[PDB]
Formats: structure tokens, C-alpha cells, sequence
């Protein structure tokens, strides 16, 4: 109605006419007011003015609040300690009370680092506990530990929502938009509140991310006490990293109260059911190998019928075709050829021994050192292949324990956690010998061992193979693949200052500015750092055409979640290292209709290496639509290396750091095909 | 930067606009023009010889016509085909459940689910050929939606592209040929073939070579031919030994049931009132396609948000079907 009676009613400043008209704001306050609160002009002398004070600073908050301000709103509420489903708590509450604790929260969390922010915390957190509207009130109140008595006070019966939602968009916005150390608190306090709840799975992959002994353990006497039981076995053997398999055999081997956890803490309860239930299910046409087998000639489309034929670990035809197809092969391919059996073989533990035996000790000692390769690569919890060749060990030229060295040191850092690994790998590294694959499977082993480590050792180790990488400047290959290993001992973390160390104890002329650069890659695992976005677009124009390829090639492994920032105009620019960075950086994700595109405008084109290095990614991230760009090669190239390589995408077609290793170490394949060698040992593929 | 701004003597004044007809292996091509000049010179920087696609118009010059540039022809191709994968799939339309799945087993057991194409040995890679008694796209694009689900299409819609120009000929069909040969799993889709429905003596011509080059007579198993017109009639006896080899069906009269089908699927999205009856709908219709229920579905959902609603009022859809009823008497 018109403002003739209540108009001159706020103008008197006496006691009584404001303990008897302000109850009448508060009656007419369901709705705020007739209009926008226009008397803002006439209660600005109430504002000088103060019985009932604490309602004077009720409809001052409220008039302040329904207009415009932005520090002096909630000053009359801390003031006030309020004491004196409807419409009136939904609007002073809800809203008014939403942007206005939320702004005295945002005022006093950036302006000054007592507790009646807190309890005005609380007070909210009861009342929006009433209101019952999610995410919004939650998405507010992120920024305010209080966090953790805030989710144990709200998850008592709520569970799929707050779950869901609140860990779905909130762990989504809090690996995006919020630093560590508040995720580090949606670990713990997840922990807490997923501990107490159900649904033990989130939990293993708040394992996946805690990387803590003791979440394992209250889920195992959990989902111990709580009664398939092979499946997660399989899951949660892959859930888990190098270190709490270790130590989850080790404390599961300590306790021995069932020894299932035991047997399904290896690879053997992972293989066993995998096996037969696909050879049962599943039937592969033998058109490929026939084919794919048959196509093959000039001793290199025949390694590529060597790696096909190591797609299959149900037809073991092409793998049982006679013999002399490994004499008639070549060295590179004999090493190949000699890994195919246990590629093959991945399965058939007790089988592995009688069928690499024909193979072991024998003339050649390529063929025994990839038959010790073989045997490295079948197993990874059984450890008992390889005695003889860690037994001898003593060459210090060449004895056909180099080449074993490669395949056993290789094979048995694929199947490490022992320090008696490195006190032996303490010659090997030692030994410096001119072959570039020593000190690669080497730094790649201890790399691989000292993944996930407890934030990362800078001892004797990477000491040792940082004072011999800079012992020669010779053959930078080895300051190509020993920052690989490197960077493995830096991987799993992004704030420690160990990239720094390597600032300080590594900078020199650009080989080892390279290594530097390469710790920044993997020691930047991912989180909110946009710093480094920046930095990275700044750094972006370096003269240096291999840090860009590298540190720029870190994209797909930064920002690995959100996809939609990935693509960039990196395909526009007129730089071939560019159009690497893109290609590579495209990654082996579900292979959407743009990526195929992205390998539709990248395919076609001259350099043998991209055109090399295209079907890697672009068969990695599809494996209808599978053959067409197998005919587009057929039509491209119809050199050697894009035959090979299609016969591999052949292969290809038909956060683990098992599957982020092999080829960001496969990333060296612009040089000899000694590389190569070490192309048919991959484990990053499913 | 000297080296890249020192052609500029051949791309300046002296520049003209010609028609290439072909390149020759010798690296000398053959250009034309509206006399039709042929002169051969070594080729020049800034040319791709590879996508080029010759027979379309390149960059002359007043000189001795040295190739210094190209220039991208027919736009027109861009409203050829349809590039998105609508959401429409097979299981949304009902009662042709037969006569669906008899064009889904008939072009979707090729390069998709191949034990049974592969292994048999026969390898038809001509599909079947269909025809709409309601036509506009409407029943032909809701039984070639099946395949736009998960593959790559190929559309192309009424006789106007060859009508509308010179008689250039077969071009175009060679260059939906070229696409679809760079574009194999895909399916050819043809709508409104009214060529010889609608000079007239060039038609029939570029109609038989339509025949001629549908026909597939050097190349091997690569793409799914599915045509569609509107009457049978209208096709003479010799477009139908060579094209429809594999098979072909009839569509029944969409009179009562199957205009109350299409009224249940263009209204099971859209909140209808409960008085909305259904015998005065599927009564007053006679020999309609679904372009136009959907027309009034469209401005009956718009007119009836007008008053910030969803729901569609009985006297509102009567008062949308007016246009149902004046359109088509007409």
C-alpha cells in the first residue's frame, strides 16, 4: 500500500517509536517491501540513531543488504549475536544472508589471516542445513580446519548428495580452481567423513590419491569384514601404485591372517581371471595375423608382424608357425623377435620357463638376452627369472650381460622395490658403457622403481647418475633419456621445491638446461598452477627446438582432466616441432569425432617423422571408423617407416604411471632405430 | 622474407583468372579459358598439385601463364551434406520395425558387424533404393537416420544442383565420387530425384552417366549407395537393373495409424492438455507428411508460449491445425 501511515513513523528518533515500528518491519518483512527499499534516504538518520538497538541493526543490515553495499552489511549481524519454511527466513536468511556471510567471509579471509566469523560460519551452516538447497550454499562456503567439523556437522544422512554432488563438483572445481593444500583437505576429511560412510571404491581412489598405508588397511578389515571378491582384487590391484603393493604385501605378509589379500596383492590374481574369460567370450579373426602376417617383407614390415603378433597377451598360430622365423630375422629383430615370445606369453607363468628354455643359453647372445628380456617381462611378482643373469654382472666391456643387461635390467624394472636391485645397479650405471640403452633401461629401472616415492629422494642415486650424466659431455643421448628417469623419481608431486634443487645443482650449458626443463615436466604432475600456463606460453618461443618439445609436450600430462582447455591453436602456427607437440599431445583418451579430425588435418603431411609419429596417437586414441585411416596410408604411401609403423597401427587398432612412462620415454624415436629396439617393450598398452 | 616477396612481378598487374583442365605427370599442366588457351609451364611455388583437384578455376596471368596461385571454387558444396549426428536414432519410430530393420541389416552389416559380410563372400556394395509416398525428407530422412547415429553421411537432396547451371555434367557427380572415395565409410543418401520429372536431352544423358559412374565399375566395395525419390514412376526401366540390385520395399498409406504414430512421436516430447483429442487430428489430415505436423508442433509450442507455457490447449492445436488444414487445400 502508499506510504502515508508508516511514512512518518521512521522520522521520529524516540525509543518507543522504534520498539513498536520496527516490529512492524519485521511483520511487513516477508517480502522485503512494497518496492525496491527506496527510504534509504530516510533511514540513513535510524542509522545514527539506536531501546531495541539490536532490531535497529536488524532492519539496518537489511536495508544495507537490500540495496548495495559491500563491507558495511554484515557489521550490524557481528555486532548483533542474532537472538531476536516461511518466506522471511528464506529471503533475510537465504539470500541476504548467502552474499552476506559470504562476503564477510571473502572480507575477513583476504583482508585479515576471531571466532564470531565462525559462529556466524555455523549459524549459516545450521540454518542452510534447514534450508536444504545444495551446492549453493556449499559452493559458497568453500573458500573457509573448519571445512572438516562443516562436513562431519552435514554428512550424517545425506550421503548421494553431498557425495556426489559436493565430491563431484567440488573435486572437480578443487583439482581446477582450488590449490593443494584445501584438497589435501578433502583427502583427510573425506577420509573421515568416507570412512564412516559406505561406498568403498571413491575411497580406493582417495587412495589412489593419498597414496597413505592406512586407508588400505581400514579397507581391507572393512571390506573384509563386509562380504565379487576377484573383481575387486582386479581393480584394486590396479588402483594402487608401486609402493602400497610393496608395502601392502609386506603388511599383509606381516598380519597373515587370510593370505588372500596376499594372493590378490600380485599380478597372478590380476592375469587369472583375465585370461580365460576372454579367450571364452571373445574370438579374434585370424585374417589379421594371415594378413597382417602375410603383408610383411623386407625384414622390417616383419617386426611389425612380430609386434601384431605380440597383440595376442586366443589364436597362438602365428606365434607357434615352425621355427628359423627369429634366424632369418635380423639384430633389430632379434631383439624384437626375441621380446615377442614374451609379449606373447604374458600369461602361463609355469609355461614361460619351458617355452623361453629353448631359447636360454644359447649361441647367439642376443637371443638369450632377449629370451632374459622375455622372462622380465611375463612376471612381476614371481622373481625367480632372473638369477643367472643378475648372478654374474662382471663384463666391464662386453659379455653378453650388457645386452642382458639391457633385457634384465629393463625387464626387471618393469617387475621390481628392494635396495638390492641398486646396490647392483650401482656397477651398471658405473660401468658407462658407449651403449646408449645401459644407462637408458637403467635410469628407466630405478626411474620406475622410485616412482610414487615418499615425495621424492634426492640421495646418492640421482646424485650419482646426475655426477656421471655430467661425467662426459658425449653422446647426448644419455642426457636425453637419464633426465626420463629423472623426472621419474620427480614424478608425483608438483610443490616440492626438488625441481628447484635441480635449478641450483643442474643449470649449466643447455644439455643439462634440457634435463632441467625435462624435471620440469615431470615434477609438475598437475593442479592449479597457471603460473606455469603463462610461463608456459612465455617460454613457449625458445630457440631451443627440444625444450619446446618436451615442456611444451607436458600439456597432455598438466592438464590431463579438463580436455576442453587442451585444444589450442598449436596446429596453426608454422613450427613442424609444434605440430609434434600437438600430435603427441593428443593423448590416448576416448578418441572423440574432433581428435580424429585434429589426425585428419595432421596426417597429411611431408616430414617422414610426424608422418611417422601420427598413427602412434592417432591408433592410440581409438582402439566403423578404424580402417579408414589405414587405407588413407595405404593411399599415402601407395616410406619403410610408415609401412612398419601403419602394420603397427594395425597393432594399435585391433593415473597410473604404468601407462605414462613407456611413451613419454618413447618420445626419442628421431634418431637410429636403437630406439626402436626398445619400441617393442611397451607396457602403457591395454 | 626478399625471396618470398620477389614473385610479386608475376602475381601483379599482369594477372588473369583461368580454368585448369588437368596436370600432367611431367610437371607441366594444362590450363583453359573462355576460348579455351592451353599452355603448359613448370610449375611455382604457392600450389598444393594434390588437392588441387583439377578441372575447377586457378590464377592466369597475362605472361606465359606461369601457375603463380589457386583459388577455391563452389562453396555450393557446403549445402550439400549434412555434417552432425542428430540424436534420432532407429528406436524412435514405431510400426515399420520390418521395414527399418530390413535398410539397417541391409547397409549396417557392411564395414560394420562384418562376420556376416565378410565371411559369406558376396559383398553387394550397392544398398537398396526406397521411395516416400509422403516424401520431404520426413519418412526418407527418418529411415536414413538410422545410420547418421555413429558413421559419417552423405546427403544430397533434389535434381536442382545439375538443373540449376550449364549443362557442365558429370562433374559434380565425380566430385561427390572423389568424396566419397576420400570419405569410404560413409553412406550416399540421394533425395527428390525428379531429374527427369522436372536443355532436356542433356538430362537424360548425365542421367545414364549418373548410371554409368553409380555404377561402380573400377572401383571396389567402398561406399553404400541408398537413393530415395518420391515417385517410381517417374524412373525410367534402365536406371533400375544397374542401380537397385540388392533390394527394395514398399511404404505403406499413412492415412489413420501411422499419422497417429507420427502425432504420438512429434507430441511425446511437448505436455499436451488432457482434452486434446485424437480422432479429430488424425480425421481432419488427408495425405499429409510430418513437415508439416512439425510446422504446427513448432508454432503451436511457440504460440502457446506466448503466455510463458508449455502446455498446448486443445482449442490452440485446433487453431494450429487450421494451418494443417489450409495448407494442403491450398
Amino acid at each position: 500500500r502508499d506510504k502515508a501511515p508508516v511514512q512518518p513513523q521512521q522520522s521520529p528518533a524516540a525509543a518507543p517509536g522504534g520498539t513498536d515500528e520496527k516490529p512492524s518491519g519485521k511483520e511487513r518483512r516477508d517480502a522485503g517491501d512494497k518496492d525496491k527499499e527506496q527510504e534509504l534516504s530516510e533511514e540513513d538518520k535510524q542509522l545514527q540513531d539506536e531501546l531495541y538497538r539490536p532490531a535497529l541493526e536488524e532492519l539496518r543490515r537489511q536495508i544495507r543488504s537490500s540495496t548495495t553495499s559491500m563491507t558495511s552489511v554484515p557489521k550490524p549481524l557481528k555486532f548483533l549475536r542474532p537472538h531476536y519454511n516461511k518466506r522471511f527466513a528464506a529471503d533475510i536468511i537465504s539470500v541476504l544472508a548467502m552474499t552476506m556471510s559470504g562476503e564477510r567471509e571473502c572480507l575477513k579471509y583476504r583482508l585479515v589471516g576471531a571466532g564470531e566469523v565462525a559462529k556466524e560460519w555455523q549459524e549459516l551452516d545450521d540454518a542452510e542445513k534447514v534450508q536444504r538447497e545444495p551446492l549453493l550454499t556449499l559452493v559458497k562456503e568453500i573458500v573457509p580446519l573448519l571445512m572438516e567439523i562443516e562436513q562431519v556437522d552435514m554428512l550424517e544422512k545425506d550421503i548421494d548428495e553431498n557425495a556426489y554432488a559436493k565430491v563431484c563438483l567440488y573435486l572437480t572445481s578443487c583439482v581446477n580452481y582450488v590449490p593443494e593444500p584445501e584438497n589435501s583437505a578433502l583427502l583427510r576429511c573425506a577420509l573421515g567423513v568416507f570412512r564412516k560412510f559406505s561406498r568403498f571404491p571413491e575411497a580406493l581412489r582417495l587412495a589412489l590419491m593419498l597414496n597413505d598405508m592406512e586407508l588400505v588397511e581400514d579397507i581391507f578389515t572393512s571390506c573384509k569384514d563386509v562380504v565379487m571378491l576377484g573383481r575387486h582384487g582386479v581393480f584394486l590391484e590396479l588402483s594402487e601404485d608401486v609402493e602400497e603393493y610393496e608395502d601392502l604385501t609386506e603388511i599383509m605378509s606381516n598380519v597373515q591372517l587370510n593370505s588372500n589379500f596376499l594372493a590378490l596383492a600380485r599380478e597372478l590374481d590380476i592375469m587369472e581371471p583375465k585370461v580365460p574369460d576372454d579367450i571364452y567370450k571373445t574370438h579374434l579373426e585370424n585374417n589379421r595375423f594371415g594378413g597382417s602376417g602375410s603383408q610383411v617383407d623386407s625384414a622390417r614390415m616383419n617386426l611389425a608382424s612380430s609386434f601384431v603378433n605380440g597383440f595376442v597377451n586366443q589364436d597362438k598360430l602365428l606365434t607357434d608357425d615352425g621355427n628359423k622365423w627369429l634366424y632369418k630375422n635380423k639384430d633389430h629383430g632379434m631383439l624384437s623377435a626375441a621380446a615377442s615370445l614374451g609379449m606373447i606369453l604374458l600369461w602361463d607363468v609355469d609355461g614361460g620357463l619351458t617355452q623361453i628354455d629353448k631359447y636360454l643359453y644359447s649361441s647367439e647372445d642376443y637371443i638369450k638376452s632377449g629370451a632374459l628380456l622375455a622372462c622380465g617381462i611375463v612376471n612381476s611378482g614371481v622373481r625367480n627369472e632372473c638369477d643367472p643373469a643378475l648372478a654374474l654382472l662382471s663384463d666391464y666391456v662386453l659379455h653378453n650381460s650388457n645386452t642382458m643387461r639391457l633385457g634384465s635390467i629393463f625387464g626387471l624394472g618393469l617387475a621390481y622395490n628392494r635396495e638390492d636391485v641398486l646396490t647392483l645397479l650401482l656397477p651398471v650405471m658405473g660401468d658407462s658403457k658407449s651403449s646408449m640403452e645401459v644407462a637408458g633401461v637403467t635410469a628407466l629401472a630405478c626411474g620406475m622403481i622410485a616412482v610414487g616415492s615418499c615425495n621424492g629422494d634426492v640421495t646418492s642415486t640421482i646424485l650419482q647418475t646426475i655426477m656421471e650424466k655430467s661425467e662426459t659431455e658425449l653422446k647426448d643421448t644419455y642426457a636425453r633419456w637419464l633426465p626420463l628417469g629423472l623426472g621419474l623419481n620427480h614424478l608425483g608431486k608438483g610443490e616440492a621445491i626438488e625441481a628447484i634443487l635441480a635449478a641450483l645443482e643442474v643449470v649449466s650449458e643447455p644439455f643439462r638446461s634440457f634435463a632441467n626443463t625435462l624435471v620440469d615436466v615431470c615434477a609438475y604432475a598437475g593442479s592449479g598452477n597457471v603460473l606455469k600456463v603463462q610461463q608456459l606460453l612465455h617460454i613457449c618461443s625458445e630457440h631451443f627446438d627440444s625444450k619446446e618439445k618436451e615442456e611444451d609436450k607436458d600439456k597432455k600430462e598438466k592438464k590431463d582432466k579438463d580436455k576442453k582447455e587442451a585444444p589450442a591453436d598449436m596446429g596453426a602456427h608454422q613450427g613442424v616441432a609444434v605440430l609434434g607437440i600437438a600430435l603427441i599431445a593428443m593423448g590416448e583418451e576416448i578418441g572423440a569425432e574432433m581428435a580424429l579430425r585434429t589426425f585428419g588435418h595432421l596426417l597429411r603431411y611431408g616430414e617422414p617423422t610426424l608422418r611417422r609419429a601420427v598413427p602412434l596417437a592417432l591408433a592410440l586414441i581409438s582402439v566403423s571408423h578404424d580402417a579408414d585411416p589405414e587405407v588413407s596410408y595405404n593411399s599415402i604411401f601407395a616410406a619403410r617407416l610408415a609401412a612398419m609403423l601403419r602394420q603397427l597401427a594395425q597393432y594399435h587398432a585391433k593415473k597410473g604411471t604404468l601407462t605414462l612412462c613407456p611413451y613419454h620415454s618413447d618420445r626419442q624415436l628421431m634418431s637410429q632405430v636403437a630406439v626402436a629396439g626398445l619400441l617393442t617393450v611397451l607396457v602403457s598398452f591395454l | 622474407e626478399e625471396e618470398r616477396s620477389k614473385v610479386d612481378d608475376l602475381r601483379g598487374t599482369p594477372m588473369s583468372v583461368g580454368t585448369l583442365e588437368e596436370i600432367i605427370d611431367d610437371n607441366h599442366a594444362i590450363v583453359s579459358t573462355s576460348v579455351g588457351s592451353e599452355h603448359y609451364v613448370s610449375i611455382l611455388s604457392f600450389v598444393d598439385k594434390d588437392l588441387l583437384e583439377p578441372g575447377c578455376s586457378v590464377l592466369l596471368n597475362h605472361k606465359v601463364h606461369a601457375v603463380i596461385g589457386v583459388l577455391m571454387d563452389d562453396p555450393l558444396v557446403t549445402v550439400m551434406k549434412v555434417e552432425k549426428a542428430p540424436q534420432e536414432t532407429y528406436a524412435d519410430i514405431g510400426g515399420l520395425d520390418n521395414q527399418i530393420q530390413e535398410i539397417k541389416e541391409s547397409v549396417e552389416l557392411p564395414l560394420t558387424h562384418p562376420e556376416y559380410y565378410e565371411e559369406m563372400g558376396i559383398k553387394p556394395p550397392k544398398g537398396v533404393i526406397l521411395y516416400g509416398p509422403p516424401g520431404t525428407g520426413k519418412t526418407l530422412l527418418a529411415k536414413a537416420v538410422a545410420n547418421q547415429t555413429s558413421a559419417t553421411f552423405l546427403r544430397v537432396v533434389g535434381s536442382e544442383l545439375i538443373q540449376k547451371y550449364l549443362g557442365d555434367g558429370p562433374k559434380l557427380v565425380r566430385e561427390l565420387f572423389r568424396v566419397a572415395e576420400e570419405h569410404a565409410p560413409s553412406i550416399v543418401f540421394i533425395d527428390e530425384i525428379d531429374a527427369i520429372g522436372t536443355g532436356e536431352r542433356e538430362i537424360q544423358r548425365t542421367m545414364l552417366e549418373l548410371l554409368n559412374q553409380l555404377d561402380g565399375f573400377d572401383s571396389r566395395g567402398d561406399v553404400k549407395v541408398i537413393m530415395a525419390t518420391n515417385r517410381i514412376e517417374t524412373l525410367d526401366p534402365a536406371l533400375i537393373r544397374p542401380g537397385r540390385i540388392d533390394r527394395k520395399i514398399e511404404f505403406p498409406l499413412p492415412d489413420e495409424k501411422t499419422k497417429k504414430r507420427i502425432f504420438q512421436i512429434h507430441t511425446s516430447r511437448m505436455t499436451l492438455a488432457d482434452d486434446v483429442t485424437l480422432d479429430d487430428l488424425i480425421m481432419a489430415k488427408d495425405d499429409l507428411s510430418g513437415a508439416d505436423i512439425k510446422a504446427i508442433c513448432t508454432e503451436a509450442g511457440l504460440m502457446a508460449l506466448r503466455e510463458r507455457r508449455m502446455k498446448v490447449t486443445n482449442e490452440d492445436f485446433k487453431k494450429s491445425k487450421e494451418n494443417v488444414l489450409y495448407k494442403k487445400q491450398e
